[PDB]
RNA sequence: UUGUUACGGACGGGAAGAGGAGACGUCGCGACCCUCGCAGUCGUUCUUGACUGGUCGCUUGAUGUUUCUUCUUCCCGUUC
């Protein structure tokens, strides 16, 4: 029943998690907005490099390529 | 006439030399039978444009002239000159395949250029020439010049090398 | 020095005379100039060459006098050096259109432009 | 939009060797143009069983050796 | 224009033999044949030259020459090449 | 004979477990049940695990796994 | 090196070309065909490698060369 | 639209490019394509700080261009 | 026509609104890339791919063998920094 | 369309060698071609050795494609 | 047709003494071997279809993956 982009509309205005294949840093934020495309927007923005916080970023932008997965 | 950029320019450098390589350079109307009487002069013409196969036989060139990078003439020929003595710094790793044959190569002290070929020249051949016909003279390459594999076609065996 | 090579490299043949164009793309500046115009002055007094000195030419007195020396044997390509030379007085127009007119006297769509202009300043 | 040749190794046993030193292997079930090899078996390397049937992704799909010629 | 060889060392290899081939042949004329088109080896050879001035040069020159031990017998081919 | 097309479908009707399989790391493998529909090989997929197997449990919800990075689907 | 001022590789057709891979693998052979993803058809290749000093040699193929892990050609000699 | 658009336009100027080896290497673009395939006629090399081992000319293939630089100190695109 | 002119639209309503935003109002950018690298610019120019063009570009990057950490620089200005290369990008106040 | 993938369909009936983006350098006969690159392979070598009997590979990950001598001119070209 | 745009101190090599090594392949220097010639082998029929330097040393030949863990003496070149 529940499709991705559906799910990925849904998840917008909430807390998501990411995470990259090189250098493997987990971005936490709340979502903007996506396209079709699955490029993704986010506030607040916390740079967790395993565990441990580099910097509070705040609004930012990250391209679909390198995203390994979208989680709560 | 004398070796010049303008003859270099003429020259025909269409006709690869298919053994190895590309560009198999002519100098001047035609390499054979240019009559370059003196040294190699104006070699920063070509620049280093391809083994090479710079065929410069049939010519009455007093010295061996070279003038480019590690790789840009491997299989330099240079038969039926008048070669005296071939000392030179800037063909170091290149020449290794030297047809120097009907050289005029007088005596083995004329070959001490080549000779001490560790880091002197890093590869040479020699043959067809005067100092071959001297006593004891393969003998004496292989002890100076350890690089030369085939000397006058045959093989520097191990046998040969202990002797010498 | 690399120019008495060229210099005598040159002299000791004539020899398809872009010889002449290895002495000029070498330094090309002045010093190409300079043996440009000896090998316009002493051989070659052809169209192509005169414009490639032209070129080496190419801030209105240099044109002019590249302007009259391309006056100066020119045959074959002389309408084209006309409208090239209408085109460089046009920035004594009509002295050098006149001077048009001497060197090639065909020659009506070329005029029509010095009689567009004098349409065009009334 | 060219179809691969994959209907000559249907119902035969396949020894797999995907991208990152990993040796897969499985009978041949369904195939399409982008090679998501459909196929029903899987055994990992020695050897152990880790379920059944595996559907595969294209792009991670690089060399294939058949079995039965 | 071909120099058919025999009479030579079958135990030098098949590149290092064409290569010692060519630097022999510069000084006549330019050689025109890269490799080796039979791959038997032990003196069967076919020399192919641009000029039969130079051909023949090198078949009055190199006529029972030392090369890797043995003596070459130079001759003229009976066929033409397939090059020429 | 069972085209991919169809396969997502089916999966999509039935819900069966799943271990799928990443590019960068050999070891860490995600298991969860696929859900959605889409042309692409990006699916939808809930109760991820991720389990580091033999050449354990990392925290993780509903995932939805990007179409370049699946290694491995399983029913 | 002898390379006239070339504008496309329709232009360059049937050159002697170096030829360079994503790994660091260099080659060298005569451009003999085009295609939309240069997949450029080497007369004969000469592969090279070089460790991770010094430049190797090997010569076993004649090929067809993919487009996809190519760096960038480079003309040898015409 | 695109930005590739922009490239095209240049033409005859010095433009410094880092690839994926990693070497800093000034050049005229010449025709530039839709697939940016550059074409350098001077240029500087450093085989695998930069040491020099340059050659004059070479073919670029455009997935390699990371980065550009130096055309003009100026931005125009849309005609 | 209109399949390319709706996609016009579709920057500034999806994810790359904050990069269109920020080329409007140019303000300094952390640009990352694959290889271990940091990058600090200004926006001016923007395409569909990501294919940016920007000012003042500070490099920070390390080419240190052995675990030794360098933090090398150079100014650089005016480039143009293809998308497949660029993974984040976010406007700073 | 592409010159190499109909150079390919010609040369079909030959002996082939290969390599990968591992290095892997396969060599036996060519049994398919189609406009993406996959070939398949019968009494294949494989020298990374072992002797294998069928192989079938994927078009994107190949590095080159190795062509025996004689289709060098004719009958592709004009 | 062709193009463009738009949609004395350092370093290197070789040798010796004391506390680099093993696999997988890929090309070479010797040969007691094979093989014998100018453009190879076999099927079938009075002229056509298919398939293509090998083996053994190296008595210290070259070279890419992949695991583990230097000092002294002499000789020859470059530099100050």
């Amino acid at each position: 029943p529940v499709n991705p982009k559906p799910f990925l509309k849904g998840l917008v205005n909430h807390r998501v998690g990411v995470k990259l294949k090189f250098n493997s840093t987990e971005y936490r934020g709340t979502l903007v907005s996506t396209d079709n495309y699955f490029n993704l927007q986010l506030n607040e923005a916390e740079e967790f490099v395993a565990g441990v916080s580099h910097g509070t970023l705040g609004e930012i932008f990250i391209r679909c390529n390198n995203v390994l997965y979208i989680r709560e | 006439m004398k070796f010049t950029p303008s003859i270099v320019i003429d020259a025909p450098q269409y006709y690869v030399d298919h053994f190895n390589g590309k560009y198999n350079v002519d100098k001047c109307v035609i390499l054979r039978d240019l009559q370059l009487e003196t040294d190699s002069e104006s070699m920063p013409s070509s620049l280093k444009h391809l083994t090479h196969i710079l065929d410069l036989t049939n010519n009455d060139l007093i010295m061996i002239p070279d003038l480019s990078r590690r790789d840009d003439i491997h299989t330099l020929l240079l038969g039926r000159n008048n070669i005296v003595e071939v000392d030179g710094r800037l063909l170091p790793m290149n020449v290794q395949n030297l047809t120097l044959s009907n050289n005029s190569i007088r005596r083995f002290e004329d070959l001490q250029r080549l000779r001490r070929a560790p880091r002197t020249l890093k590869n040479l051949t020699l043959i067809g020439n005067q100092v071959c016909h001297l006593a004891n003279y393969r003998e004496h390459v292989l002890r100076l010049v350890p690089h030369l594999e085939t000397l006058d076609f045959q093989n520097v065996t191990a046998e040969e090398r202990k002797s010498a | 020095d690399e120019d008495v090579a060229f210099e005598y490299e040159i002299q000791k043949t004539p020899q398809n005379i872009l010889t002449w164009k290895r002495y000029i793309e070498y330094w090309k500046d002045k010093q190409i100039r300079w043996l440009y115009e000896r090998f316009c002055s002493q051989f070659v007094t052809d169209t192509s060459i005169w414009e490639d000195y032209i070129r080496w030419e190419s801030e209105t007195s240099r044109i002019f006098w590249l302007f009259q020396r391309c006056l100066k044997s020119c045959v074959r390509d002389c309408d084209r050096i006309c409208l090239s030379y209408l085109e460089l007085a046009i920035e004594m127009i009509r002295h050098a259109l006149a001077s048009s007119l001497m060197k090639m006297e065909m020659h009506r769509k070329v005029w029509d432009p010095v009689i567009k202009f004098v349409e065009e300043k009334v | 939009v060219s179809t691969p040749e994959l209907k000559k190794y249907m119902d035969k046993k396949i020894l797999l060797n995907i991208n990152g030193s990993r040796k897969v292997a499985g009978i041949l079930r369904g195939y399409d143009i982008f090679l998501n090899v459909v196929l029903d078996d899987a055994m990992e390397i020695n050897n152990h069983q880790l379920g059944l049937q595996t559907v595969i992704r294209g792009n991670s799909i690089i060399s294939l050796e058949a079995l039965d010629a | 224009n071909t120099l058919y060889v025999s009479q030579l060392n079958e135990k030098i290899n098949m590149q290092r033999l064409r290569v010692n081939l060519f630097l022999l042949f510069a000084t006549f004329g330019e050689v025109l044949k890269v490799s080796m088109n039979f791959k038997k080896q032990r003196g069967q050879a076919f020399i192919t030259m641009r000029t039969i001035d130079q051909a023949s040069l090198a078949q009055i020159s190199l006529n029972g020459e030392r090369f890797f031990g043995k003596p070459l017998k130079v001759e003229f081919s009976k066929s033409e090449t397939k090059t020429l | 004979m069972v085209p991919p097309i169809n396969c997502i479908f089916n999966f999509l009707q039935q819900q069966t477990p799943v271990t799928i399989w990443l590019f960068e790391q050999i070891g860490i493998r995600i298991k969860g049940k696929i859900v959605g529909f889409d042309e692409f090989m990006n699916v939808v997929i809930d109760e991820a695990v991720e389990i580091p197997v033999n050449s354990k449990g990392t925290p993780l919800g509903k995932i939805l796994l990007k179409g370049d990075n699946i290694t491995l689907i399983t029913s | 090196i002898q390379v006239a001022h070339s504008s496309r590789l329709a232009n360059l057709i049937d050159y002697k070309l170096r030829v360079l891979t994503q790994d660091g693998r260099v080659y060298i052979g005569q451009l003999m065909a085009f295609d939309k993803h240069m997949n450029l058809v080497l007369n004969e290749c000469i592969e090279e490698r070089v460790p991770k000093i010094k430049v190797e040699k090997r010569v076993l193929g004649l090929t067809i060369l993919r487009g996809e892990q190519i760096l960038s050609t480079v003309v040898e000699d015409k | 639209m695109k930005l590739v658009n922009f490239l095209k336009k240049l033409r005859n100027e010095q433009v410094t490019i880092e690839l994926k080896n990693g070497t800093t290497v000034w050049g005229t673009l010449q025709s530039v394509s839709p697939q940016m395939n550059a074409i350098l006629t001077d240029v500087k090399l450093t085989l695998p700080s930069d040491n020099i081992a340059s050659l004059q000319y070479i073919n670029i293939r455009g997935n390699t261009i990371r980065q550009i630089i130096l055309p003009d100190s100026l931005n125009l695109d849309s005609l | 026509a209109e399949l390319e002119e709706l996609e016009e639209f579709e920057f500034k309503h999806g994810p790359m609104s904050l990069i269109n935003d920020a080329m409007v109002t140019r303000t300094p950018v952390i640009i990352s890339l694959r290889n271990n690298h940091k990058i600090i610019a200004r926006v001016k120019a923007f395409d569909r791919h990501c294919n940016m063009v920007l000012e003042n570009v500070k490099e920070l990057w390390t080419e240190k063998k052995g675990k030794n950490v360098i933090n090398r620089e150079r100014f650089i200005s005016k480039l143009f920094l293809r998308g497949d290369s660029v993974i984040v990008v976010l406007k700073t106040p | 369309n592409g010159i190499p993938v109909k150079l390919l369909n010609e040369a079909q009936g030959h002996i082939v060698s290969l390599e990968l983006t591992t290095g892997a350098t396969y060599r036996g006969k060519l049994v398919e071609s189609e406009d993406s690159m996959n070939v398949q392979l019968r009494d294949v070598i494989a020298t990374e050795v072992t002797h294998m009997d069928q192989i079938f590979v994927r078009g994107s990950q190949i590095k080159f494609i190795v062509v025996p001598d004689l289709l060098k001119n004719a009958p592709l070209f004009k």
